[PDB]
This record gives C-alpha cells, sequence and structure tokens, in this order.
C-alpha cells in the first residue's frame, strides 16, 4: 500500500507508485517472475536491459 | 520544467503495473513515461533500481 497518506504531494504521488513498485504485488500472480519480483519490468521493453536472469527469455 | 507532473498520469503508472507486464504494459509504461517524464524518471529509477544495485555506476 501507499506510505504517504499523511503527506500527499507530487513527491508523495511518485512515492506512492514507486512505493508500490518496491512491493510488487504482482509477485502473487507472477509467481514465476517472483524470482526478481520485478523481472517483468527488466523484461526489456526496448531492446536490452542488463543481463541478469532473462527477464524476458532471450535478451 | 515548471509544472511537476499530471496527477492523472501517476495514476496511470501505478495502474499500468497492474497489467501483466510484457505486452501492453511495455506500451503502457513507455506510454505514460512518454506522456510524463517526471514519472519515467521515477519509474525508470525503480526499474534500474533492480540493476543499478547489481551494476554500480549510474
Amino acid at each position: 500500500p501507499t506510505t504517504v497518506e499523511g503527506r500527499n504531494d507530487e513527491k508523495a504521488l511518485l512515492e506512492q507508485l514507486v512505493s508500490f513498485l518496491s512491493g510488487k504485488d504482482e509477485t502473487e500472480l507472477a509467481e514465476l517472475d517472483r524470482a526478481l519480483g520485478i523481472d517483468k519490468l527488466v523484461q526489456g521493453g526496448g531492446l536490452d536491459v542488463l543481463s541478469k536472469l532473462v527477464p524476458r527469455g532471450s535478451l | 520544467p515548471n509544472r511537476s507532473i499530471s496527477p492523472s498520469a501517476l495514476q496511470d503508472l501505478l495502474r499500468t503495473l497492474k497489467s501483466p507486464s510484457s505486452p501492453q504494459q511495455q506500451q503502457q509504461v513507455l506510454n505514460i513515461l512518454k506522456s510524463n517524464p517526471q514519472l519515467m524518471a521515477a519509474f525508470i529509477k525503480q526499474r534500474t533500481a533492480k540493476y543499478v544495485a547489481n551494476q554500480p555506476g549510474m
């Protein structure tokens, strides 16, 4: 959940989303991606990322 | 760089992650991230926060 319900603001906004990101809930569904928890993010999107646990399959 | 960021975009960001993360998501993140830079910087930071750690530099 959020952690700025006692402040609220631009920073609080990005802090809310970012906060939720850290605690990726999708992990419950992405039991597979759960590995990294956000491996679904590093997936790529563009045409590369890093090189830690194929977050897509073949990067 | 006068206005912060649309309070409706951030909602799309957090609402985007809700997606599966791969198909639309990719376009969703890039979408908002595009329609919102300040957001991207945040999200991007989060995404890289997974590597930036493993790979120190940026």
